[PDB]
């Protein structure tokens, strides 16, 4: 029955975002829940976010 | 109201990437209203130059491989994320970057355009590995503030679809590191009298002393429709 197929290979760049699921290797999971901006995030005496 | 205003006093330059800048006299408590307020905009809305799109010859896709070139296209780009640049005039400038030869392609063999300084001339882009092999592309940088990702950018204009262009992450933000200590100015009466020293670690771009005019300018805009408009 089949004459000919083609085959189309596509490429995607996925980034991370809220929904996404991440876990540790103690069994620890999470969903990320939001992604905060670097002036936001807790930071060390050093200035450093974490 | 016994005002009492802070001016700029030392600025200690470390290099030209990190530098700590000591401000007093302040009043107790605007050590941190100002120290906090100056870093959020210090990270949010520093504007800045970083390449947009980048063009190679004979290059259709971004996870193609190049013959003579040791890093994946993937790879060049992320070099290319980190290429400091200065534009004085304009707002978008294209750069050319042809090199041939065994070596390591660094950032000055990018044809020096007059307006355009290039901070960082030892950058390292692309690793030549066959004397046979020549690398030709069209760099485009553009002037804007804050994070621009290419997932965003692929997400609002693209009037044009040129296959052939690679869109790529340009951290606009010149500002890498910032953080602000409250130290006392033991002043001559008041104890409670504070300096505030700012610790800047920027890329290239921008002046620290320069940056911080700049942030304190926005901020000092916004309040203009507060003491305005009631």
């Amino acid at each position: 029955g089949v004459l000919k197929i083609v085959k189309v290979y596509l490429a995607v760049k996925r980034r991370i975002q809220p929904g996404d699921k991440m876990a540790g290797r103690h069994g620890n999971k999470g969903v990320i829940s939001k992604i905060n901006p670097i002036e936001d995030m807790p930071y060390d005496e050093n200035g450093t976010p974490v | 109201t016994e005002f009492l205003k802070p001016r700029l006093v030392d600025i200690e330059q470390v290099s030209s990437t990190h530098a700590k800048v000591t401000l007093e006299p302040l009043e107790r408590g605007f050590g941190h209203t100002l120290g906090n307020a100056l870093r959020r905009i210090l990270l949010s809305s520093m504007p800045g130059c970083a390449v947009t799109e980048v063009e190679i010859d004979g290059v259709l896709h971004e996870y193609s491989t190049k013959e003579g070139v040791q890093e994946d296209i993937l790879e060049i780009l992320l070099n290319l994320k980190g290429l400091a640049v200065r534009v004085q005039g304009k707002d978008e400038v294209i750069l050319t970057l042809n090199k041939s030869g065994i070596g390591p392609v660094t950032a000055a063999d990018i044809t020096h355009d007059g307006d355009v300084e290039i901070v960082k001339p030892q950058h390292v882009i692309c690793h030549l590995t066959d004397e046979n092999a020549s690398i030709s592309m069209r760099i485009k940088v553009q002037r804007g503030r804050g994070y621009v990702p290419a997932s965003t950018r692929i997400h609002s204009e693209e009037d044009e679809r040129p296959i052939g262009r690679l869109l790529v992450d340009a951290c606009y933000s010149p500002v890498e590191r910032i953080a602000y200590n409250v130290e006392a100015a033991r002043v001559e009466q008041r104890t409670d009298l504070d300096k505030l020293v700012i610790e800047m670690e920027t890329n290239g771009t921008i002046d620290p002393e320069e940056a911080i005019r700049r942030a304190a300018t926005i901020l000092a805009e916004q309040l203009e429709a507060f003491v305005d408009l009631r």
